[PDB]
C-alpha cells in the first residue's frame, strides 16, 4: 500500500508542473543530495530544466573566500 | 452445391416446426414453465436488487455457507443461496453479494486474466511442413514425439507402450530450432502456449517460482497443449543484475520448473519443445531422460541440402533470365540456411534502391559478397585442420 | 453534498506563506564563495521575476525549474 | 547480429565542420541574431564533438544576453560562449 | 418566468441523493455493467433502461446516482492507459527539416 500512495502523489506533481507554464510563477526549486536515485521523469525538458552543481572539490582561491567570512 | 443447399432448406424449416410445437405445448401447462417461470425470473431479479457488490470468497465451509471479503473491510459469514452451482465456487473466485443482506447469490463471472492471454498465441504462422529445403530426416524425428499422437492415438494403444515425452531442438545456429517448431506447431492445431526464458528472471525475490508455476496450469487446463521454451540457455548464460537474489534466485526457480515438468502433479497432456543453442550449459537434471525422451541434433545443411532451400526462397521471388541459381550455391562452402535468406533479402532490396522490379543477377552478386564479409568464419574449428 | 456556495482560493491551504518574521537571518553577505552558483541561480529565480520582457525578446526558452544536486 | 535478425545498420559520425554550420543554423532560427554575423566562423574556432554542445553555445549566448541587457544576440556573446561550453566539457571528458 | 418558477423548487433538488464516479471494466450480455468506485471495490449493477449497453465501451468514465448506482451518462472525458505513458516520457515532435546536418 505504501508504495502505490506514493505513486499518486509522484503523478499529481509531474502533471502540474507542465501546468504552471504562462504564469509570472518561477517553477519549483528544490534540493536532493542525491542525484543517482532521481526518478528521471522530472529531469525530462519542459519540467525540471537547469541543473546547478555544487562541487566538493575546493581548489586554493575558493577555500581562502570561506575561510574569510566565518573569521 | 446443389445437394448441400437442398439438405439445410429442409432442416432448417423443420428445426423451425419443433421450437414452435414445444412453446406453445409448454405455455399451457403449468406444471413445467408457465407460472413458476414467470416469477422466478422477476422475483430472483428484484429481491436483491442492485448494486451488487463483488467480492472474493476467502474460503467455503462444507454446509453451505462461507467467509467471503469484500474490499470494503468488514467480512460476513453468509449463507449461500439460490442460482449457484456449489461446486464451482472455492478460495479465490469470484461472487456477487445481495448488498441488503450478504448472501452470494450466485457468480455469473467469466473472470478472463491477462495471465492467460499473456501465454497464448493466436498463431496463424503462413509457414507449414516443406517450408524447411531439406534436413528430411530431423522433421520425421519431431512428428512421431508431438504430432503423430493426437491424428492417430491408436498406434501407440494397440503397441501398448506410453507415447514419448518432451523433446530438445539443438545444434548449430540457423539450422531452423524455430522454424521447425512453427511448422509442428501449425498442424496440431491444439494449444500452442509460447514463452521465451528470459522472461523467467525478474527483479523482485521469489517471483520466479509463482511465474514458473503459472504457465504450466494454463496449459493442464487446455489439454492437449504445447509448450515452447525458446533458448531456454538464457538462464544459465547471462547475469542480468536486475535480479538482486543473484545466482542464488536462479537455481530456486530451476528447480521449480524441473518439478513442474514432471515431479508428483500428475499433469494432463502437456508436451513441450525446449529449443536451445548449447545444451552443455542447461542444468543436466532437466536434460535428463524421463522428463525429456528424445535428444534431436542438428548439422550444418550440406551443398545437395543448401539447394531444397534456396529453391524455396528463389520461388517467390521475381528474377531475370540472366540469374544462375548454381553458381551461388558454390561459392559459399557450408554456409548455414539463416544466411540464404538473407542473401535473398538483401537482393531484393539492392533492387528496390535502383527501382526495378526484376532482381538481376548483379543484385545476387553484390548481395552474396556482403553477406561472407559479414559472418565470422568459426575459430572452433579452425583449431582444428 | 450539494455545492451550496464558494471559498476564497487563498483559504483552506494547510502550509500557508511564511515570512511574516520566520524568514531566515542568512544573507548573501553572511555566505561566502561559491561565485559561479549564485551567478546561475540568480538568472534562474530572480531574473524572471523582475523583468519577464528580457527573456520574450531575445528569443531564449527562460529556464524554468531549478534543481539543486551535490554532495 | 545474426544475418536476417536486423535489416538495417545505421551509423552516426560526429558532425564535420561543414555539419556543424547547419546545425548551428537550426537552433539559432529559434532567437535574435545581428547583421554580419557568421554562424560558420564560429563553427569552426568550436571544436566540439557533439551537436548536444553545439546547442549549449546558443542558451549560453543568450545567458549572455541577459547580464548586459543587451537587445541582440551579438558576436561577443557567441566567443565568450563557446570558451564557456569547452572549458565545462574538457574538465568533466578528460 | 423560467426564473422564478426554478427558484421556488430548487429547495426540493439540492436535497440530491448525491451521485459516484465509476468506470467502465467490462460488460456482460445480462445488461448489466463491472464499474469500479475508485476508493472502494467493483459493482455490478444495471443501466436505466432507457441508455443502451451498446453504448457503453472499453474504460468510458461513467456516471452513477447513488441509491441503486445505476448508470446515468457517459462523460465527456475518457480516460485511456497508452497515451498517458507517452505523455510522461515527453518527447517534443520533430521534423525532417530540423534533423538537417
Ligand atoms: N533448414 C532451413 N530451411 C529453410 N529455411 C531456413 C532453414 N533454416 C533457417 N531458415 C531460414 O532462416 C530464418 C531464421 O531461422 P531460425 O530463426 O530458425 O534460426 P535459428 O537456428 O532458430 O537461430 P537461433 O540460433 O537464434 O535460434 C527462417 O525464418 C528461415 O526462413
Ligand atoms: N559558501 C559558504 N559560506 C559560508 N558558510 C557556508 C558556505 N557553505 C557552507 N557553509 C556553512 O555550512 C553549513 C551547512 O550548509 P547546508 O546545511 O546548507 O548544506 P546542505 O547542502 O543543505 O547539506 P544537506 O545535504 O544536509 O542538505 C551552512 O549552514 C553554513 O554555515
Ligand atoms: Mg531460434
Amino acid at each position: 500500500g505504501s508504495d502505490r500512495e506514493v505513486q499518486r502523489i509522484l503523478i499529481e506533481l509531474l502533471t502540474q508542473m507542465d501546468g504552471f507554464d504562462q504564469s509570472t510563477n518561477v517553477k519549483v526549486i528544490m534540493a536532493t543530495n542525491r542525484a543517482d536515485t532521481l526518478d528521471p521523469a522530472l529531469l525530462r525538458p519542459g519540467r525540471l530544466d537547469r541543473k546547478i552543481e555544487f562541487p566538493s572539490l575546493r581548489d586554493r582561491r575558493e577555500r581562502r573566500l570561506i575561510f574569510g567570512t566565518i573569521a | 452445391t446443389r445437394c448441400k443447399l437442398k439438405l439445410l432448406r429442409m432442416e432448417r424449416i423443420k428445426d423451425h416446426l419443433l421450437l414452435e410445437e414445444e412453446f406453445v405445448s409448454n405455455s399451457e401447462i403449468l406444471k413445467p414453465f408457465e407460472k413458476k417461470q414467470e416469477e422466478e425470473k422477476k422475483q430472483l431479479e428484484e429481491i436483491r436488487g442492485n448494486p451488487l457488490s463483488i467480492g472474493t470468497l476467502e474460503e467455503i465451509i462444507d454446509d453451505d455457507h462461507a467467509i467471503v471479503t469484500s474490499p470494503t473491510m468488514p467480512d460476513y459469514y453468509v449463507s449461500i443461496l439460490s442460482f449457484v452451482d456449489k461446486e464451482l465456487l472455492e478460495p479465490g473466485c469470484s461472487v456477487l453479494l445481495h448488498h441488503k443482506t450478504m448472501s452470494i447469490v450466485g457468480v455469473l463471472q467469466d473472470d478472463a486474466d491477462p495471465m492467460v492471454s499473456v501465454m497464448k498465441m493466436d498463431k496463424s504462422p503462413t509457414e507449414s511442413y516443406s517450408d524447411i529445403g531439406g534436413l528430411e530426416s530431423q522433421i520425421q524425428e519431431i512428428k512421431e514425439s508431438v504430432e503423430l499422437p493426437l491424428t492417430h492415438p491408436e498406434l501407440y494403444e494397440e503397441m501398448g507402450i506410453k507415447p514419448p515425452k518432451g523433446v530438445i531442438l539443438y545444434g548449430a545456429p540457423g539450422t531452423g530450432k524455430t522454424l521447425l517448431a512453427k511448422a509442428v506447431a501449425n498442424q496440431t492445431s491444439a494449444t500452442f502456449l509460447r514463452i521465451v526464458g528470459s522472461e523467467l528472471i525478474q527483479k523482485y525475490l521469489g517471483d520466479g517460482p509463482r511465474l514458473c508455476r503459472q504457465i504450466f496450469k494454463v496449459a493442464g487446463e487446455n489439454a492437449p497443449s504445447i509448450v515452447f521454451i525458446d533458448e531456454i540457455d538464457a538462464i544459465g548464460t547471462k547475469r542480468y543484475d536486475s535480479n538482486s537474489g543473484g545466482e542464488r534466485e536462479i537455481q530456486r526457480t530451476m528447480l521449480e520448473l524441473l518439478n513442474q515438468l514432471d515431479g508428483f502433479d500428475d499433469r494432463g497432456d502437456v508436451k513441450v519443445i525446449m529449443a536451445t543453442n548449447k545444451i552443455e550449459t542447461l542444468d543436466p537434471a532437466l536434460i535428463r531422460p524421463g522428463r525429456i525422451d528424445r535428444k534431436i541434433l542438428f548439422e550444418n545443411p550440406d551443398l545437395s541440402t543448401k539447394k531444397k532451400i534456396l529453391g524455396i526462397h528463389t520461388s517467390k521471388m521475381n528474377l531475370s533470365e540472366d540469374v544462375n541459381l548454381e553458381t551461388l550455391v558454390t561459392t559459399k562452402d557450408d554456409l548455414s540456411g539463416a544466411d540464404i535468406q538473407a542473401m535473398c533479402t538483401e537482393a531484393g532490396l539492392l533492387a528496390l534502391r535502383e527501382r526495378r522490379m526484376q532482381v538481376t543477377a548483379e543484385d545476387f552478386k553484390q548481395a552474396k559478397e556482403r553477406v561472407m564479409k559479414n559472418k565470422v568464419e568459426e575459430n572452433l574449428e579452425g583449431l582444428y585442420l | 453534498n450539494a455545492l451550496v456556495d464558494i471559498l476564497p482560493p487563498d483559504s483552506d491551504s494547510s502550509i500557508s506563506v511564511m515570512g511574516e518574521n520566520e524568514k531566515p537571518d542568512v544573507t548573501y553577505a553572511d555566505v561566502g564563495g561559491l561565485d559561479m552558483q549564485k551567478q546561475e541561480i540568480r538568472e534562474a529565480v530572480e531574473l524572471p521575476l523582475v523583468q519577464a520582457d528580457l527573456y520574450e525578446q531575445i528569443g531564449i526558452d527562460p529556464p524554468r525549474g531549478v534543481l539543486l544536486y551535490g554532495p | 547480429l545474426r544475418p536476417g535478425r536486423i535489416d538495417r545498420k545505421i551509423e552516426f559520425p560526429p558532425p564535420s565542420v561543414a555539419a556543424r554550420a547547419e546545425i548551428l543554423r537550426i537552433h539559432s532560427r529559434k532567437m535574435n541574431l545581428t547583421r554580419g554575423i557568421n554562424l560558420r566562423k564560429v563553427a569552426e574556432k568550436m571544436n566540439g564533438c557533439s551537436g548536444a554542445d553545439v546547442k549549449g553555445v546558443c542558451t549560453e549566448a543568450g545567458m549572455y544576453a541577459l547580464r548586459e541587457r543587451r537587445i541582440h544576440v551579438t558576436q561577443e556573446d557567441f566567443e565568450l560562449a563557446v570558451g564557456k561550453v569547452m572549458n565545462k566539457n574538457q574538465e568533466t571528458a578528460i | 418566468n423560467d426564473k422564478v418558477r426554478f427558484i421556488k423548487d430548487e429547495l426540493r433538488l439540492l436535497q440530491e441523493p448525491g451521485s459516484y464516479v465509476g468506470e467502465v471494466i467490462k460488460i456482460v450480455s445480462d445488461k448489466k455493467v463491472l464499474v469500479k468506485v475508485q476508493p472502494e471495490g467493483k459493482y455490478i449493477v444495471d443501466v436505466a433502461k432507457d441508455i443502451n449497453v451498446k453504448d457503453l465501451k472499453a474504460s468510458q468514465r461513467v456516471c452513477l446516482r447513488s441509491d441503486s448506482y445505476m448508470l446515468h451518462k457517459v462523460l465527456e472525458n475518457k480516460a485511456d492507459p497508452l497515451v498517458s505513458l507517452m505523455m510522461v516520457e515527453k518527447v517534443p515532435d520533430s521534423t525532417y527539416d530540423m534533423v538537417g546536418g
